[PDB]
This record gives C-alpha cells, sequence and structure tokens, in this order.
C-alpha cells in the first residue's frame, strides 16, 4: 500500500485472508471459492484498467455467485407464474408438492 | 530480597502465588517430555475426508491400502 | 504524565498512522484511523481548562461518527465483492462515502467546522500533531484508493475548501485558527490532484509539513496565539521575524519561494488534464489566502507594534533556544525552489 | 436530470418558455439549498421566521433564475443572433439587477450587474469552446 | 504512476538498476547549492540562537554544509534514477505502440500556406 | 415462520428508530438493549451460536449497562415526554411501513424465502462460527494483537482522560 | 439446458438401513470396499462435478450392499444385538457398546477373515489407482489474458535532463 | 408443467461456466412444500 | 438476506441521522454512536456467515473491540464535561467560538 | 423452537404473576418514597475494558483443537498478561482501590 513495510520485510500479517479464496479454516471452502480465484487468476499480470473490460466474464459470474440476483430474478418469475396459473388452476401443487414421489435416501 | 519474600508470604498471599502460576504455566510447556504431543494428537484427527491422490507407482511410501504398514501409523496416540 | 502512559500514548498516535499506511486489509487500515483518534484525545486535554474538554468532546464526536462511515464503506463492499478491500468494481456510492467520511477526519470542506474550533482549544504543540501527523494517515487511505474515486467531488470539496479556507482565515485573529484555517486550504489544493496525480498530493502535503511545522515552533517559541501577540516578535526575539516572515509568504504561493512549487505543479498537473476551468479558480483565491498571510506580515515584521515596559524584563532572561528542527525546515522550506525538478 | 439538460439542446433564443423555466428552477434549487445553509447555521428564532428566510432565498433565487433565463432568450430573440457572450451577459446582467432589487440595494445590483453577467457570459463561451469542467483523468 | 511498474522494488531506495546510471558530480551544481543551503542553514541557527552568526559551531557549521551534501550525493542519485526510468519507460512505450506514435512529415514551408496578416 | 428474518430485521429498525429519536438517555438503553436482543436473534438464524451469544454476552450486559451506568451517574438529570416519542415513533413504525410498501408493491419479496443459510455442508463437521473467530492465534494473529494495544492502551487512556 | 441426469439413470439399489447399524458396520466398512469407495473419491474431489463419477457412485451403493449381505448370513444376530446397544445412546458411542464389538469381531475374526483396524488406519491417504483421464481445465476457465509487454533495455542517462522549467540541469 | 407462455427456456443456468453450481438450499427445496424450505432452512438450529 | 441487509443499512442511516441531528443531552448521541456499531456488528457478521467466510469472522469482533473502547474514550469526555458544567447538554459547549 | 417455547412461557408466568399481584389487590400519601459516582464510571469501563477481554478469550475452547498449538498458547499468554498488567497500573493508579 502507502508504505509497504509488509512485503519489504516479508511478513504477511494483512495479506493471507483478504478474499474469499483465501484459506479458510479447516479448508472449508466459502461459497464462490471458485470463481474468485477464476477471477483474480485472470487479473494477475494485467493491471486493473484492463482488469476491468476484457476480465468482466468473471466478475460478472462473480458478481452471481454471491449475489446471486439473477437466479432471484428467474425464481421469482417462475413463482408468479406458478400462481396465476394455480389460481386458475391451470397449474397444479406438483407431485412433489403433494409430498410423497419416494422421498429417498 | 529472600526475607522480602517472607512477609509478601505472609501478608499479601495472593499476588504471590497470582506471579507463582502465572509463570509456573510459561514453563511447563518449554520443558516438559509431552508437549510435542499437543501439536500431534491434535493433528491426527481427521475431522474432513483425506482425498485420496491418484496412482503413478512413483509413491512408494504412499500406502496403497488402509491396512498397509505403511503411511501414518499412530502407535504413539496409543499409550502416549 | 507518567512517563509510562505518555510512552503509550505517543505509541498509538505513531502505531496509529503507521498501520494505516502499511496493511492493505482495509479493516487494518480502519483500526490505524481508530487507534489514532483514542490517542489523539488524552493528549488534546492535557490543560484539562474548561475549554479543552469542549474541544476534545467536538473532535471524538466528529472524529467517531466519520470513523463509524469508513467501516460501513469496508462492510458494504465485503458483500458487493468478497474482498476486504477497494475494487475496480466497487460502487461508486460506496467509494463515495469514503471520500466524505475521510474528508470529515481530514476536515475538508463542508465539514471544515470542527477543525478550526479544535485548533483553538488544544495547545499549540497538540496543534501541530492535529494538523500534520494526523492527516497523513486519511490521505494514505484516500491516495491508495486514487484510481478509483471521483473526479468530480474531490474538486468541488477541493475548491470549497480553498475558499471556506481562505474566506475563514481573512476575519481570524487568533493565530491557532489562522493556521487551522490555511490548513484546510493547502489540504484542499491536496485533494483536488488526488484524482489525477496522487504522487503531487504527496508534495503538496510535505511542503506543507515543512513549512507548517516551522511555522508553529515559532509561534510557540514566544507562546503568542494572537497576532498581537506574535507582533511584539521584535522585542522577544528580532531574528525569527526575517523567516517567520518568509515562510507564511511561503505558506501563500508567491513565485520566489519553496511555496510556489506545490501550487505550480498541481496547476500544470490540472491543465495537463485540461481543468483549466477548476485550476484558474483555485489560484485566484489562493491569492486571498496571501492577503491575510501578509496582513499578519505587516503587524510581526514590516511595521514594529508598540510593546508592553515588562518586555524588557523578558529579553534579560536567557531565551530558551528553538530547536534545530527550525533552521533546517525554515531553510528548507524557503528556500529549496532552486531544486524543484527533483522534488516532484 | 434529462430535463435541466434539455435547456442547452435546443438552440439558444428558441423555446425560452422552457428555458425561463428551467433556469427558474435551477435558482430555486439553489435557494433551497441556500436557505438550508442558512438555516442550519446561523439559525432562526421561530419555525416560522426559518421558514420565512427559506421562502425569501428561493424566490431570490428563482427570480434571479427567471429574470437570467428571460433575458438572454429574449436578448438572443430580438438581437436574432443565438450564439453570442452577449446575449447570456445582458441575462446575467439583469440576473443580477432582479438580486439587487430583492436586497434593496443599488450597490449590489452594480457588482451583480458585472459579477453575475461575466459569469453567465463564460458559461456561454464555455459552451461554444467546449470547455470540460470537473473532467476525468485523462493525464 | 510509475508504481506498479514491473520488478519495482517494494520499500527500496534506489534499485541497483540505477548503478547503470553515472554518478552525480560531487560538485554538480545543485549538490553545491544543498551545500549552501546548509551553511546558511547552520548561520540561520546561530542567529536565532543569538550566537556570533559566523564565528560560531565552526563544528555545527561543518556538519551542516555536510550533512546538507551528503543527503544531496545519495538523492540526486536516486532522483536522477528515477527520472532515467521515466525515459526507459516512456520511449519503450513509443516503440511496443507504434501505430500510436505515429512520425510526421512535416511540408517544407514552400508547401504549407499559413495566412498572412498585414498590420498596417 | 419463513419471515423469521425480516420481521426481526424490521424489530431493528423500529428500535434504531427509537435510539434516533433520541428519547431520554436511559429510556433509549433499553431501546438499544431491545435491538441487541434483536439482532442477537438473527445472527443465530444463521447458524452463528458464538458470534450471536457473544453480541448478547458484550455488547448487551457489558457495553449498555455500562452505558446507562453512567446515564445514572450523570446525564440522567431526566429534567419531550417521551410519549411524544413514542407518538412519532408510532409514526415511523408505520412510515417504514411506506418506505417498504414502495418497494413492496415493486418487489425479492413476499416475505423471505431462501434469502438464509445459501449454502451449508449436509454432511461434515467443524462447520460453525467460533472456528473462524478462533482464527486470532492461527493465520489471523495479528487482529488479535492489534486489539490487545486497543483495550491494553485503552486502560491508559481512559485514566488520563479521567485524570 | 443444463444437464441433469434422468431420474431413471440415477436407481440405484440402496443402502436404506439406520445410521446405528452403519456407524457398527464401519470400521469393516472401511478395511473392506475401500477400492470401490476411494475411486469415487478421486473421481470426486478431482472432476469436481456430481454429474460425472455417478459410475462410481452406483459401484459405492453396490459394495456396501455386497459388506452388509455377508453380515447377514454371515453374524448376523450377534451384530443385531451390537447396533441394538449402539442405538440406545444419543451420541451413538462405541464407549458402552465395547463389550458387543469383541463378539462382533471373533465371530467375524473367524468367519469371513476380518480384521478390525488398529485405531490410525483410516485417516491416511492412500493412493489409489484409477483410469478415469485426468480432468484438464477443470473449473472450465477460459483462456486467460496475456500479460501487458515488457519495456526492455537498459537505463541510459535521461534524455536532456529533467524536462523542467528552464533547469537545464 | 408452468412454463409454455413465451421467451423461456427450461434450465437457463446462470452463470456462464458450465461448471457445477453446487445448488443453492433454495433452488434445490424452495419451490417444494413449507416444509421442505424450513426444514433444510431451519432444521439444525431448531434442535435435534 | 438481500432484503434484510436493507433494514439493517437503513437502521444504520436512521443512526446516522440520529448522531447528526444533536438534542440537548450528549450522553444520547454516544448512545446513538453505538445503535450504529451494532449495526455494522450485525451486517459484517450476517455476510461473514452466508458467505460461509470463516476467516473474516475475526472481524467482527475487532469491529466491536475498537468500538468499545471508542465509547470508553467517549463517555469519559463526557463525564468529563458534566464535571465541567454539570448537565451534560450540547448546548454550553459554545466557548470556541 | 422448543426455546422459544419455554422462554416465552418463562415470560407468561412472569407476567401473569404481576397480573394478578395488580389484579387480586383489586392517597394516604401512601404512595411518596445524586454526586457522581467517578469510582463507579472508572469501574465500569474497567470491566468493559475487561469484558472485551473476556470475549478475546473465549475462543480458546476451539483454539487448544488448532495444530498450531503452540502458537496459541504464545498468543494468549500474551494477553492475558499484557491484561494483567493494565489490571496492575490501575492498582499503583489506585483506581482498583475504592
Ligand atoms: C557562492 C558559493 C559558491 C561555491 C562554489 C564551490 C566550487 C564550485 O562549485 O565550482 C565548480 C562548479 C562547477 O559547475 P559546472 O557544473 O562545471 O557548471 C556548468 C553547469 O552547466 C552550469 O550550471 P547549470 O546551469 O547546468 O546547472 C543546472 C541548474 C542548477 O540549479 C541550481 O543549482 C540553482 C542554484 C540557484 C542559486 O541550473 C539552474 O540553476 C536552474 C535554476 C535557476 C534558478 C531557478 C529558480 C529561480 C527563482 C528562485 C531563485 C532563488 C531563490 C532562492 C529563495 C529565496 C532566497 C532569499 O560550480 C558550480 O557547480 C556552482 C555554480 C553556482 C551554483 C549556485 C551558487 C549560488
Ligand atoms: C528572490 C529574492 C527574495 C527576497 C530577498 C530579499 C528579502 C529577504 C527577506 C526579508 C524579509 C524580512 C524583511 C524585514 C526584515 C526586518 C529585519 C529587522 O527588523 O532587523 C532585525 C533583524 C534581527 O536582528 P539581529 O540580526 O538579531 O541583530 C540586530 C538587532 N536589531 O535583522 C535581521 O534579520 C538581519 C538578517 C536579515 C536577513 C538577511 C537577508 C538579506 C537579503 C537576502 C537576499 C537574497 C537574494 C537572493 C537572490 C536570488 C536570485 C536568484
Ligand atoms: C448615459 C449615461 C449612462 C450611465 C449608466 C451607468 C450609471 C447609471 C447611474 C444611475 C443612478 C445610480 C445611482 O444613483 O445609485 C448609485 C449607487 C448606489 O448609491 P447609494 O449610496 O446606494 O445611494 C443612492 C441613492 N439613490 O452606487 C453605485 O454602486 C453605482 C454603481 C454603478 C456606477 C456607474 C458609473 C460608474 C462609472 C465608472 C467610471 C470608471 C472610469
Ligand atoms: C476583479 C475586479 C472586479 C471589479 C468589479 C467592479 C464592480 C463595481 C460596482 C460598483 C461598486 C459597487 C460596490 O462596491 O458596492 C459594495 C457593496 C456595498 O454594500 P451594499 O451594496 O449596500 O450591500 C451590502 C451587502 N452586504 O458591498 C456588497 O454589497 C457586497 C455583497 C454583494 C455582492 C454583489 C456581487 C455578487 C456577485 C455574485 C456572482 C455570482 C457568480
Ligand atoms: C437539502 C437537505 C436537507 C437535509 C435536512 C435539513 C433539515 C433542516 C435543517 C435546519 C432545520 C432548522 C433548525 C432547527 C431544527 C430543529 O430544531 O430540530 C432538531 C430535532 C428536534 O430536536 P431538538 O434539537 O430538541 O429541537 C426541538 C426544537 N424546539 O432534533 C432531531 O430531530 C433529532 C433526531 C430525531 C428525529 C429524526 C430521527 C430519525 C427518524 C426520522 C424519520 C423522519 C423524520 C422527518 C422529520
Ligand atoms: C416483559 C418481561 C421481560 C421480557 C424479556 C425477558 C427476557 C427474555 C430473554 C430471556 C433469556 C433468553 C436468552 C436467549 C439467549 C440466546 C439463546 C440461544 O442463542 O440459543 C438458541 C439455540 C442456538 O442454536 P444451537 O446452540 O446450535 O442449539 C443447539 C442445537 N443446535 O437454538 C435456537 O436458535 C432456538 C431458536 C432461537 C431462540 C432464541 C431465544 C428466543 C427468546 C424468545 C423470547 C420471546 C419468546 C417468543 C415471543
Amino acid at each position: 500500500p502507502f508504505l509497504d513495510i509488509q512485503k519489504k520485510l516479508g511478513i504477511s500479517l494483512d495479506r493471507h485472508f483478504m478474499f474469499l479464496s483465501a484459506e479458510q479454516p479447516y479448508k472449508n471452502a466459502a461459497r464462490c471459492h471458485a470463481f474468485e480465484k477464476e477471477w483474480i487468476e485472470c487479473a494477475h499480470g494485467i493491471g486493473g484498467t484492463r482488469a476491468k473490460k476484457e476480465c468482466k466474464i468473471e466478475f460478472d459470474d462473480f458478481e452471481e455467485c454471491l449475489l446471486r440476483y439473477k437466479t432471484m430474478r428467474r425464481m421469482h418469475d417462475i413463482k408468479k407464474q406458478r400462481e396465476k396459473l394455480m389460481k386458475e388452476g391451470k397449474y397444479t401443487p406438483p407431485p412433489h408438492h403433494s409430498g410423497r414421489e419416494e422421498p429417498r435416501p | 530480597i529472600s526475607a522480602f519474600l517472607k512477609n509478601a508470604w505472609a501478608k499479601e498471599p495472593v499476588l504471590v502465588v497470582s506471579f507463582s502460576v502465572w509463570g509456573l504455566a510459561i514453563i511447563m510447556p518449554m520443558i516438559s517430555p509431552y508437549t510435542k504431543y499437543a501439536s500431534m494428537i491434535n493433528k491426527a484427527t481427521p475431522y474432513n475426508y483425506p482425498v485420496p491422490v491418484r496412482d503413478d507407482g512413483n509413491m512408494p511410501d504412499v500406502p496403497s491400502h488402509p491396512q498397509d504398514p505403511l503411511g501414518p501409523s499412530l502407535d504413539w496416540l496409543k499409550n502416549l | 504524565m507518567n512517563p509510562i502512559t505518555l510512552a503509550i500514548i505517543y505509541f498509538t498516535i505513531f502505531l496509529g498512522p503507521v498501520i494505516t499506511m502499511s496493511s492493505t486489509n482495509l479493516m487494518l487500515m480502519w483500526v490505524g484511523l481508530e487507534f489514532s483518534l483514542l490517542a489523539i484525545i488524552p493528549m488534546l486535554i492535557n490543560k484539562k481548562n474548561p475549554r479543552s474538554t469542549e474541544a476534545a468532546t467536538k473532535y471524538f464526536v466528529t472524529q467517531a461518527t466519520a470513523s463509524m462511515i469508513i467501516l460501513l464503506a469496508i462492510v458494504l463492499n465485503y458483500k458487493q465483492l468478497g474482498t476486504w478491500m477497494f475494487q475496480q468494481q466497487t460502487n461508486g456510492l460506496i467509494l463515495n462515502m469514503t471520500l466524505m467520511a475521510l474528508s470529515m477526519k481530514l476536515g475538508l470542506a463542508p465539514f471544515h467546522f470542527w477543525l478550526p474550533e479544535v485548533t483553538q482549544g488544544i495547545p499549540l504543540h497538540m496543534g501541530l500533531i492535529l494538523l500534520t501527523w494526523q492527516k497523513i494517515a486519511p490521505l494514505s487511505i484516500l491516495i491508495q484508493i486514487y484510481p478509483l474515486l471521483n473526479s468530480t467531488i474531490i474538486l468541488m470539496l477541493a475548491i470549497t475548501s480553498i475558499f471556506m479556507g481562505a474566506w475563514g482565515g481573512l476575519n481570524q485573529t487568533q493565530m491557532r485558527k489562522i493556521m487551522a484555517y490555511s490548513s484546510i486550504a493547502h489540504m484542499g489544493w491536496m485533494l483536488a490532484i488526488l484524482p489525477y496525480n496522487p504522487s503531487l498530493t504527496l508534495l503538496n502535503l510535505m511542503i506543507y509539513i515543512i513549512l507548517t511545522a516551522p511555522m508553529f515552533m515559532a509561534l510557540m517559541l514566544n507562546n503568542s496565539m494572537t497576532i498581537n501577540s506574535i507582533s511584539l516578535l521584535w522585542n522577544k526575539t528580532p531574528a525569527m521575524l526575517t523567516m517567520i516572515s518568509l515562510m507564511l509568504l511561503s505558506l501563500g504561493g508567491l513565485p520566489p519561494l519553496t511555496g510556489f512549487l506545490p501550487k505550480w505543479i498541481i496547476i500544470t498537473e490540472l491543465m495537463k488534464n485540461n481543468c483549466l476551468i477548476m485550476a484558474t479558480l483555485m489560484a485566484m483565491m489562493a491569492l486571498l489566502n496571501l492577503f491575510f498571510y501578509t496582513r499578519l506580515i505587516y503587524s510581526t515584521s514590516l511595521t514594529m507594534f508598540p510593546t508592553n515596559n515588562n518586555s524588557k524584563m523578558m529579553t534579560h532572561q536567557t531565551k530558551t533556544k528553538p530547536n534545530l528542527m527550525f533552521s533546517t525546515l525554515a531553510i528548507m522550506s524557503t528556500m529549496t525552489l532552486p531544486l524543484a525538478p527533483q522534488l516532484i | 436530470k434529462r430535463f435541466f439538460e434539455s435547456y442547452h439542446e435546443v438552440p439558444d433564443g428558441t423555446q425560452c418558455h422552457r428555458k425561463t423555466y428551467i433556469t427558474t428552477a435551477l435558482g430555486g434549487i439553489c435557494g433551497i439549498i441556500g436557505s438550508a445553509y442558512s438555516v442550519s447555521l446561523n439559525p432562526a428564532d421561530s419555525t416560522l421566521e426559518a421558514v420565512a428566510r427559506v421562502g425569501r432565498y428561493t424566490f431570490t433565487a428563482a427570480a434571479i433564475g427567471a429574470m437570467f433565463g428571460l433575458t438572454t432568450c429574449v436578448s438572443a430573440q430580438v438581437r436574432e443572433k443565438p450564439d453570442d457572450p452577449l446575449n447570456y451577459f445582458i441575462g446575467g446582467c439583469a440576473g443580477g439587477l432582479t438580486l439587487g432589487a430583492r436586497t434593496h440595494s443599488y450597490g449590489t445590483a452594480a457588482m451583480g450587474c458585472v459579477y453575475m453577467g461575466t459569469a453567465a457570459a463564460l458559461f456561454k463561451i464555455g459552451k461554444l469552446e467546449g470547455w470540460e469542467l470537473f473532467p476525468t483523468p485523462k493525464v | 504512476m510509475m508504481n506498479g511498474r514491473p520488478g519495482h522494488e517494494p520499500l527500496k531506495f534506489l534499485p541497483d538498476e540505477a548503478r547503470s546510471l553515472p554518478p552525480p558530480k560531487l560538485n554538480d551544481p545543485r549538490l553545491v547549492y544543498m551545500g549552501l543551503l546548509g551553511y546558511c542553514t547552520g548561520l540561520m541557527d546561530n542567529m536565532l540562537r543569538m550566537r556570533p552568526v559566523m564565528r560560531a559551531g565552526l563544528h555545527r557549521q561543518l556538519l551542516f554544509v555536510t550533512s546538507f551534501v551528503f543527503a544531496g550525493y545519495f538523492y540526486l542519485k536516486r532522483q536522477n534514477y528515477l527520472y532515467a526510468v521515466k525515459d526507459h519507460d516512456m520511449f519503450g512505450y513509443i516503440k511496443l505502440h507504434p501505430e500510436d506514435f505515429p512520425e510526421k512529415e512535416k511540408k517544407t514551408y514552400a508547401e504549407i500556406l499559413e495566412p498572412f496578416h498585414p498590420v498596417r | 415462520m419463513n419471515n423469521y428474518i425480516f420481521v426481526l430485521s424490521s424489530l431493528f429498525l423500529v428500535g434504531c428508530l427509537g435510539l434516533a429519536l433520541k428519547p431520554s438517555p436511559i429510556y433509549g438503553g433499553l431501546g438499544l438493549i431491545v435491538s441487541g436482543f434483536v439482532g442477537c436473534l438473527m445472527v443465530l438464524g444463521f447458524g452463528g451460536s458464538f458470534l450471536g451469544l457473544m453480541v448478547f454476552l458484550i455488547y448487551l450486559g457489558g457495553m449498555l449497562v455500562v452505558f446507562g451506568y453512567t446515564t445514572a451517574m450523570a446525564t440522567e438529570e431526566y429534567p419531550g415526554s417521551n410519549w411524544l416519542i413514542l407518538g412519532f415513533l408510532v409514526l415511523g413504525v408505520i412510515m417504514e411501513v411506506f418506505l417498504i410498501c414502495v418497494l413492496n408493491y415493486y418487489d425479492l419479496g413476499d416475505g423471505l424465502g431462501d434469502w438464509l443459510m445459501y449454502e451449508v455442508d449436509d454432511v461434515g463437521v467443524m462447520l460453525e462460527g467460533g472456528i473462524g473467530v478462533a482464527a486470532m492465534y492461527s493465520c489471523a494473529t495479528w487482529m488479535m494483537v492489534v486489539a490487545g494495544w486497543s483495550l491494553f492502551a485503552g486502560i491508559f487512556i481512559i485514566i488520563e482522560i479521567t485524570r | 439446458i443444463v444437464e441433469l441426469p434422468t431420474l431413471e439413470e440415477l436407481k440405484v439399489e440402496e443402502v436404506k438401513v439406520s445410521s446405528a447399524v452403519l456407524k457398527a458396520a464401519a470400521h469393516h466398512y472401511g478395511a473392506q470396499c475401500d477400492k470401490t469407495n476411494k475411486e469415487f473419491m478421486l473421481c470426486r474431489w478431482e472432476e469436481k462435478d456430481p454429474r460425472r463419477c455417478l459410475k462410481e457412485g452406483k459401484l459405492v451403493n453396490g459394495c456396501a450392499l455386497n459388506f452388509f449381505r455377508q453380515i447377514k448370513s454371515h453374524c448376523a444376530e450377534p451384530f443385531t444385538e451390537y447396533w441394538t446397544c449402539l442405538d440406545y445412546s444419543n451420541m451413538q458411542l462405541f464407549r458402552h457398546c465395547r463389550q458387543q464389538q469383541a463378539k462382533f469381531d471373533q465371530c467375524v475374526l473367524d468367519k469371513l477373515g476380518w480384521v478390525r483396524p488398529d485405531l490410525g488406519q483410516l485417516s491416511k491417504v492412500t493412493k489409489v489407482k484409477t483410469d478415469r483421464p485426468l480432468p484438464e481445465n477443470p473449473y472450465h476457465s477460459r483462456a486467460r489474458p496475456e500479460p501487458n509487454p515488457v519495456i526492455e533495455g537498459d537505463l541510459k542517462p535521461a534524455k536532456h535532463g529533467t524536462r523542467f522549467f528552464f533547469w537545464t540541469v | 408443467i408452468m412454463k409454455d407462455v413465451p421467451n423461456w427456456k427450461v434450465g437457463e443456468s446462470v452463470f456462464h461456466t458450465t461448471r457445477w453450481v453446487p445448488p443453492l438450499i433454495g433452488e434445490m427445496y424452495g419451490l417444494r412444500t413449507k416444509e421442505e424450505m424450513s426444514n433444510a432452512n431451519f432444521g439444525f438450529t431448531w434442535y435435534t | 438476506m438481500p432484503s434484510t441487509f436493507f433494514n439493517l443499512t437503513m437502521a444504520f442511516s436512521l443512526s446516522l441521522l440520529g448522531t447528526l441531528m444533536f438534542r440537548s443531552h450528549l450522553m444520547s448521541t454516544l448512545l446513538c454512536l453505538e445503535g450504529m456499531v451494532l449495526s455494522l456488528f450485525i451486517m459484517t457478521s450476517v455476510t461473514s456467515l452466508n458467505s460461509n467466510s470463516m476467516s473474516s469472522m475475526p472481524i467482527p469482533i475487532t469491529i466491536l473491540v475498537f468500538a468499545a473502547c471508542e465509547a470508553a474514550v467517549g463517555l469519559a469526555l463526557l463525564v468529563k464535561v458534566s464535571n465541567t458544567y454539570g448537565t451534560d447538554y450540547v448546548q454550553n459547549l459554545n466557548l470556541l467560538q | 423452537m422448543n426455546l422459544y417455547t419455554v422462554i416465552f412461557i418463562n415470560i407468561l408466568l412472569s407476567l401473569t404473576l404481576i397480573l394478578v399481584a395488580f389484579w387480586l389487590p383489586q392517597y394516604s400519601e401512601k404512595a411518596n418514597p445524586l454526586p457522581f459516582s467517578m469510582k463507579f464510571f472508572l469501574v465500569a469501563i474497567t470491566f468493559l475494558l475487561f469484558d472485551l477481554e473476556i470475549a478475546l478469550l473465549l475462543p480458546l475452547p476451539w483454539a487448544i483443537q488448532t495444530i498450531k498449538t503452540s502458537t496459541m498458547m504464545i498468543m494468549a499468554f500474551i494477553l492475558v498478561t499484557i491484561l494483567s498488567l493494565g489490571l496492575a497500573y490501575e492498582w499503583t493508579q489506585k483506581g482498583l482501590e475504592w
């Protein structure tokens, strides 16, 4: 950073734990460990100004591994559809909703 | 100095103990035959699953089977 | 102060900025800011005069809420990017918060009200630390994040500060507050070039430190918090009248002295980046700052104000000397201009 | 915001109505902000007194906004020359005069006229010459 | 700016690469200035402390003229490097990205026709 | 329910609105002690037994209690009827509903679905907060040292201020 | 459509025996049915996808049922008395059903030739040879961008010197 | 069922990697009985 | 969470409006100030918990430890004020004008 | 849940018992019934700077089982000690003294 007394001294008191893909205790990988990796091994050697346009696929994905919002919109839409159809009985609670269907190990 | 501890053991007989056990606990680990095992008995516990490595034939030690004579055998933790 | 306490505090006031600068995990940057807040408050109330408690209670509330806002920015980032640190992707509002917050701790522009008042109730000494070793920390955080901050806001806070600082200074007669106001102004120039060339911020700061540190140790040599008080400098200690004159004109941008370089290269960098609108208005009111600097010049040097008879008594007694730092920081400051190319 | 910008889109001197409306709003907005700072600091004595001050500042500012807009647009209309700093100066000239009146001072009108008009003229030039304000770092 | 450059020494003063550059001549006007800048600091000190201005602290005067100068050679040695890096960096880019910095042909005045505004 | 968290979140805002109307120094302390209870509960909802209880143990009874304590010693002069504040507070109680309402019709929404415990190992152990907080002693031993100095130099800062 | 195996495919005979009996016959289930279970893991951790190793999964669900099937014919009654006490606890400790353990181990030491492992002989990482081709580009990582080019050469005193304002330097 | 109106592609993974997104609790049981969502989302916290 | 994370954030803004709009007693402010630290602590803990990011749980607590002392300093200033004026009203803190 | 039920039942019992208390019964001036304890405040923030101490000492139960056991020991001892030295300073400061 402003004064890199850490790299110089070789110590790493503040770097080992800055991202979700850092070593998690007992090797319990966090959500998205896959993406963030893919989005920081990409932006390594390429500065930010160019980690912001071409390495946009990996952030657009990592922005949806963690926010997980585009999913919501899908699911929420699906939800509404069911509702309308169901009200007119167009759609019926699936066998799953009816339960059973052989819940298995 | 040695006879100053004698009133501090007669009167004030608390802080003596608190600075005699504060420390005792700093020297017991550095001088005990069994302090090595605490980072080892705590290192043996397989909390998560041991992922097996693919065989190449270039690995003699890696014990092929759970019951091979090879590998981390703890006849130590037993009767530690 | 039990010398032990003095050490713990001073260490914290010094570990405070240093952790901020060294760390990259923003969190660790926040606690560096937090320590500085905790360490400075004890020293501020050393006299424990009724004015002092007011000073600290203001400084603390202003510092504390800003600290909480900076933490909120870090907490929000943590959810927009798992990282604990600002990145290209950071939501713009996330960064703007950090600018406002950090511009409160540094006291720039529309948040410039606390500084003049705390500079008025603290001793001259703790005044220096509160003005110059407490600006290093927040600025570090900004300079690190410069690529990402907004050019518009900074400029507005920059211009505002320049104006507020200048206008405020014109009326003030208390020295501590004249300096507080100058610092607001210089702090403004510094934050103007941050988005464009951070390296110049670090020059417009050092020069400010090499200018203000001699200026304050001058104010306290005779411990004068009044211009009337500094005006009788000619009787109390005549030699410092010459350099006090040049350092104050150096603090303003007049060309032969070292003080021109920061303004000159900041203007050169802003014109290189095309802000010939902004740069022009800043330079113009920058000229207002020199007016109040020269008004003080008038009272202290160019004209000799009348003195009390007891001043002869203080002359008799040997005057405790000014530390060496005064000289080395007065000359390196009043005249290094011939060596500008290597400074930048 | 697509609104304020509209002021610039249509050629100057044309559609004065829109111009005056937009200019009046900006002044008024500034009025509110200005009154706010004026009330937050240097507070009033009674809520009503302060509501009044907000009104006073808002209207005065709205007025300077209107006359600026109206004068500049019309000056251009009557003069038929759309692109001319002078149009704006006359406008700024007028705007200052309104401020002067609201403050009941001929002198203020003096400084107001010159300073305000000059500023507005520079805005016109700025737009004509494509001057960039608050520019992004392009080094 | 120049930070983030490949190979950057994270906390070093002047990387050995700066050995390649010529050393600053000890009498470089600048170092000589720093000397005078220093002597003056010394003289000033004597003055503020009310001592015979020139005839006092003749040991200090030396510490000053010799501290400032010492500092200079090792600073200038660096600032010189920094500037030298700037060219290495600048010139290189001009080439690696040649098209963006294309050589231009300037028509002899014979060809170009700048208009003539008469003073009259 | 599924809106296990929302409801609570709403209660947390209510308590913060109470602290924001700046009610009498100790009547609002209660307010904090209420939303601290509420925030203690939410974290528990997500499985942070330790982190959660921690709040109920330190901020709740340690920090807050000491706060009111001092209120009693000073700044509990208990000289606007809080009832007026409760009146306003009630306004906000539903005024916030208004803020939510716009986005309510706009609608995530319909209470709270699977917007909690996103991913949990359906098998496995050692997955539990307090294993993470105990990284103060392995792989995150710098946060531990700096916290020490805070509290440690805290002693010296407080006494010096008090003296 | 994201590939999602047909439910029909997923159909496999299943263990369907409560956790208690699994916990009883586990240490023998680590001795036997290990080559068939580790290769699943060795696919599972290499090939990070449950839509590809389902092959070896059906094998695991197979060798296990094999394990018990022998125990059901061979030495079933003493096995029933073992987990029938072990499931009485609230955490199914071996610490209590320790007499039922040897009575089942000697019944299984004689018949079927099995010997229960020693203490630490299921925590070692065995090396399992398999044929599954190495899953390259796991994570389907789109090609990375190239590093910025490297200006090259040696430093030469700067050109014409600091090019500052009239500082001929 | 539930999807015969326009502009819908069944199984439209929202990511681009095509790697195995470990399904989220929500997507796994959500559209299923109100009981399942809790039993997955609150079964352990509620005890034993 | 996305929904809730909003409530906590507005809680912090409602606590923000509180500390930036004083009224009489200071102890109210300091109290409000603390309302933010709770909201920050809750939000930091919440996201860390649903990101399964255990490496970061240290922070939720470091935030509290620093915030507690911060408040300790704040209250000592407060006690200092109602020892010099004895009424702790932000109203009398105006000597510095 | 169960915990909810219990804690809630525990409340209802408490409330009822005060409900009955103010209603079963069914003027006379019957109702008719200070300086700062600086010492107290001190004691209070002494407790704040120590309660937080515990909060940083509660991880021990789960850190004892860390691989770097040697590290935990070291890290802990310092905390307990630096906090004892603080208390000790208070002692000398006589802050502890009432
Ligand atoms: C680029 C040019 C910039 C401008 C240069 C010229 C202006 C220099 C700055 C002057 C600023 C102060 C003006 C008013 C000074 C008043 C001094 C005074 O009142 O006299 C007392 C003072 C101290 O007295 P003391 O030395 O103790 O003994 C006498 C006791 N009555 O007596 C003294 O202070 C004596 C020492 C005074 C300082 C001597 C400075 C001589 C002039 C320096 C010129 C430098 C020119 C450089 C040109 C560069 C060209 C590139």
